[PDB]
């Protein structure tokens, strides 16, 4: 079997660290979001005197940067943050591309796609959006659209199949067609409201989430309940694995790493203890991302850590 | 404030009236209340969810 070791642990923010994403050009670099509104652009080593030191922190927003997402390339970033409007990196020192304008209140969730010409979305202004990467609205989705607010949306395999993901607070993931706009399917099945979703890299799946503490699974080839698993009581993150075919969820005490070759507990981090009183021993788990390597993940916590772990054989 | 008169002496005159539109209507005032400032909250709460997907 396959277990887990704790490797070991980076510093630098004052916040929550609230979303990460790893460059796949670079696994020499890191990158992190968080509640004191910068964003860190990392320097790893694999070392004993650090695990990595902050490089730079990429600065201009009023409020807290929320998510954070890589280029294609790898030389672009681009942000998502409560002040109501996003930023366009140019990830090197600074030195905003473009600032991105629109929507009433904030932006929850962002992404840039395998094209390099279309970027979503997500807002409380009940907006999925289309961007032009000049910056301006290629299209706005506000017809069909969900009553409450839109919590996170993926782009999806361009393989030959136009559909990006979308979930909102209304108990419900709609799946949007490109270049048309309409709802290709609603699927229901969450008591509680959906935080998060992501798809499969092979694209076939679709890991979807909320405070509906069970984690349901949805098909993106043409949408069907696949199965389900007990577990998850907040679900915060998920992400697929390249190297193997793992799902990886977040909990706010602990994280649960799942096979599903068939449907089984890898093994649960568990964070050592600390003396409390009345209780405020867990910190939250929030985020979570695999390396490229899919031997090492990293996570994001509310204790203002990026925890490391890796798989031992 | 109005003075009015009369033959013996003068009586002094004073009218306080409070208006009465604060939400709807005109709409002109508003919406702080008197002197305990209040929320105003709709009520809808429910779920009915079990599995299914509406293929479209």
């Amino acid at each position: 079997t396959e277990q887990m070791t704790l490797r070991g642990t980076l510093k630098g923010h004052n916040g929550w660290v609230t979303q990460i994403a790893t460059t796949p050009q670079f696994p020499d670099m890191i990158l992190s979001a968080s509640r004191d509104k910068t964003i860190i652009m990392w320097k790893l080593t694999r070392d004993e005197t650090n695990y990595g030191i902050p490089q730079r922190a990429l600065r201009g927003h009023s409020h807290f940067v929320s998510d954070v997402v890589i280029s294609s390339d790898g030389q672009f970033a681009l942000s998502g943050s409560w002040d109501g409007t996003l930023r366009l990196w140019d990830l090197t020192t600074g030195t905003t591309t473009r600032r991105f304008v629109g929507h009433t209140k904030d932006v929850l969730s962002v992404a840039f796609s395998s094209d390099n010409r279309q970027i979503v979305s997500g807002s409380r202004d009940k907006t999925i959006k289309l961007w032009n990467t000049l910056g301006v609205c290629k299209y706005t989705v506000q017809d069909e659209s969900h009553s409450e607010w839109v919590s996170c949306v993926r782009f999806s395999p361009n393989s030959s199949n136009p559909i990006i993901v979308s979930c909102g607070w209304d108990k419900l993931v709609k799946v949007w067609n490109l270049a048309n706009c309409k709802l290709k399917t609603n699927h229901i099945g969450h008591t509680g409201y959906l935080n998060t979703v992501t798809v499969s890299p092979d694209g076939s799946l679709c890991a979807s989430g909320g405070k509906d503490g069970q984690a349901m699974l949805w098909d993106l080839n043409e949408g069907k309940h696949l199965y389900t698993l007990d577990g998850g009581d907040i679900i915060n993150a998920l992400c697929f694995s390249p190297n193997r075919y793992w799902l990886c969820a977040a909990t706010g005490p602990s994280i649960k790493i799942w096979d599903l070759e068939g449907k089984i507990i890898v093994d649960e981090l568990k964070q050592e203890v600390i003396s409390t009183s009345s209780k405020a021993e867990p910190p939250q788990c929030t985020s979570l991302a695999w390396s490229a390597d899919g031997q090492t993940l990293f996570a994001g916590y509310t204790d203002n850590l990026v925890r490391v772990w890796q798989v031992t054989i | 404030v109005r003075h009015v008169l009369l033959r013996q002496g003068v009586l002094g005159i004073k009218v306080k009236i409070m208006l009465p539109w604060d939400p709807s209507g005109k709409i002109g005032p508003k919406k702080p209340l008197p002197d305990h400032v209040s929320i105003v909250e709709p009520k809808d709460e429910i779920l009915p969810t079990t599995p299914i997907s509406e293929q479209k």
